[PDB]
């Protein structure tokens, strides 16, 4: 140690319980600089000294702006931590100190004070609800209420919408529906801002409203939002895709009033390219939303036709790894599900045949039936059509019938007995 | 026809 | 994504 | 009504 | 006392000898080591390649106490593991032996019964062997006389025996023509008076009675399911057991073929069936009954009108939790066929809070199985008007609590069938 | 798969 800086905590707690001003904040500098530490910063140590309350307390004296701010600092790190070490920050009381701060005429004190808060609020359903029930929203978008959110540094305004992000995420339980209903608004604003990551946010916000039941659902979609979520889903920032994809996708598990908004958003127009997209997971995604949206209505389906979307679930499900196979599968059994003979026919005319007899060869009982119950549908279809004859040489001649055939020694009774119902039907003598 | 949640399982 | 530590910007 | 063998699958 | 014998390499320089005395004395000496108690140097001896001269023996027909002698050291080597088994085999051992089934001398003969009972009995590929050998031709023979009483008490209890084994194992299972052959001569053993061959046969005829509907037809056709009947009454349960499982097996057939078994007066001994002190024939009796309840409705009136309905709800209150789930089985499958007025006859029994009880259950399978049942009998409920007063009856067997814990948990199944249960027949208040 | 066994018997 000596007189020199990097300090030890023992010199932190001495220099903190002093009654000497100067002193204090040099302590507080120095404990800043240590939470700050690139790698393992002792958190455990500093909070074993006792140092959070000793913190929160400067964060009331509005007499030194700047221990204020470096105590923010501190506790904004501490509240990074682990459960435990912000269980340690909100035992101190530093939420409704926090909650003080955000009026502050520092606007830099007022940034890290929703920071902290969003740490705090970002722990889970507990701490959210409680940075909540402290009244923290109507501080929050009172800084959001201006006219113009281009005054606002960027710097700020990414903290404020991050924040505000948090305070919409996490289940069991979801945030209170009055808190939702207060927020949505702004993030309405946000969401039309011109900040990739202010977006990114935004739609991170909107991805978990939405991850409920339809009335909470309802709740985002009768606020306009669907338009611009399609918008942001044919960006070429990846950041920004993956939340709206999500949101997205959270909103057509709802009603097919719902999912009808989302056709009428255009947003089957861009699935082409989130379908073949690099990144594996939203391949994942897109094709698990496809598989909602043909769970709809057959003017649904009919509009999935339309744009052209068949032959790119028919290529999901001939390329794509086994995750996403397994998503485009459920996609191509809700389609021949729902769907006319008409567009049952012209899904044959894809080339469907071939790729979905080639995954009963997987080791995954779930698909498995999947695909069994989608076969079946297409008979069903080509019997109406008086063509079962066709399609079973078209299954011979993709080399399907080998692979049913196996399917009658297999373990799982769904399995068999759906096999074993085929052949009779199909490919007796 | 189902819809199903992220997690693959069927909406509740 | 839940949480930063500040300097900076990260996640712990 | 389901017939089953003594393992519990199933005879039909 | 319990000891004694020679080393393996004595036995084999005495077999190995011209000397016919010696010669006997070696496989007189294999013979005690192998029958010794206990843990017989079976792999020593087949390491002294001693398999191959055994079954030379087996051929010197002028010399019976050799015959002998070696037909016993085989028949313990054949006695052990399959690769201790397959030393035998692959010694020739098989056509050795039943050369010696037609032997004059009867306590010969025996001993070859045993061996290839052991050689068959290993699996349905040496089974298969066996019969491809012709064993079957000579084993019936033995038994081609008029009166069975004749033949001492060991020899016709191996020959039942060892013909039980080659009507064993599955994967293949016996090929018809051998079933066919060997069938008129299990009848005549299941009218038999010993116990033992009593329960041989009944073993024999639960093997071939264990597969398809079409092999349970050549056994039912031979007009069996009388006598297994009897047997199934019987106080000693090595005859039981057998019995139970054959007539099991029979009612995983046809409605045809389960109606013979009723016809049979089966129904009449299931109380105590359903009763045993045996937790393994409770099992086995709630299987069969739960297979019985799958049949058609005038069926399932032959349950009611034997009163076996009480004894079922019994099982399942006070059962091992493996019999309850078979007793869950033949409830469902009972409201499932039964008729209203058959299903409220089940309410009036008490089937209720039993049934509900095993809603708390760990397992995931009778969970459904119950539901479905509870469904099957709302159902019945709505063509009497009587819905609300099976509601206040599953609240008044704390069955309601039980179905509310069930919205939650694992499984898609669960989900809407409780769903279902509450929204129709319930809901409305009771806690948010 | 499903017991009560008996399948080879030596002599003593």
């Amino acid at each position: 140690n000596q007189g020199t800086v990097n300090w030890s905590v023992e010199d932190i707690v001495k220099g903190i319980n002093s009654n000497n001003l100067e002193s204090q904040l040099q302590a507080t500098q120095a404990a800043r600089k240590l939470l700050s530490r690139e790698k393992q910063p002792p958190i455990d140590n500093i909070i074993r000294a006792g140092l959070i309350p000793k913190f929160v307390s400067f964060l009331g004296k509005t007499d030194c702006s700047p221990i204020q701010f470096e105590s923010a600092w501190a506790l904004t790190n501490i509240a990074s931590g682990t459960s435990e070490q912000t269980k340690a920050v909100v035992d101190g009381g530093a939420i409704p100190a926090f909650i003080s701060l955000l009026a502050s005429p520092h606007a830099h004190i007022s940034e890290q004070a929703v920071w902290a808060l969003g740490n705090i609020a970002g722990d889970g359903s507990a701490f959210r609800d409680l940075v909540i029930k402290h009244g923290a929203i109507d501080p929050l978008l009172a800084l959001l209420a201006v006219p113009d959110l281009s005054t606002l540094a960027c710097g700020y305004l990414r903290n404020l919408t991050w924040t505000l992000s948090n305070l919409c995420r996490n289940k069991n339980p979801a945030p209170p529906l009055d808190a939702v209903e207060q927020i949505l608004p702004t993030l309405v604003r946000l969401l039309h801002h011109n900040d990739p990551e202010v977006l990114a946010d935004s739609c991170w916000a909107i991805s978990y409203l939405t991850d409920g039941p339809n009335e909470r659902i309802e709740m985002v979609v009768k606020k306009g939002v669907v338009p611009q979520l399609v918008k942001l889903l044919g960006a070429t920032e990846l950041p920004i895709v993956t939340p709206a994809l999500r949101a997205i996708g959270n909103i057509v598990t709802g009603t097919d009033e719902q999912t009808q908004k989302v056709i009428d958003a255009g947003a089957l127009a861009v699935f082409p390219s989130l379908l073949t997209n690099p990144k594996t997971n939203i391949q994942k995604e897109a094709t698990w939303t496809m598989s909602n949206i043909t769970a709809g209505r057959q003017d649904q389906i009919q509009q999935v036709v339309n744009h052209g979307l068949v032959p790119f679930l028919v290529g999901v499900l001939s390329k794509a790894d086994f995750k996403t196979q397994k998503e485009a599968a459920w996609a191509i059994t809700n389609y021949t599900s729902g769907g006319t003979v008409e567009q049952i026919v012209y899904l044959v005319h894809c080339g469907i045949i071939e790729p979905l007899m080639n995954l009963l060869s997987a080791k995954d009982t779930k698909i498995i039936q999947v695909i069994l119950d989608a076969i079946s549908n297409i008979f069903q279809a080509a019997e109406k059509l008086g063509e079962t004859e066709k399609l079973s040489i078209m299954i011979e001649e993709c080399g399907g019938l080998d692979k049913i055939e196996a399917l009658q020694r297999h373990e799982n009774e769904s399995v068999y007995k759906a096999s074993l119902n085929l052949i009779e039907k199909y490919f007796s003598v | 026809q189902q819809r199903r949640t992220r997690n693959g399982a069927s909406k509740s």
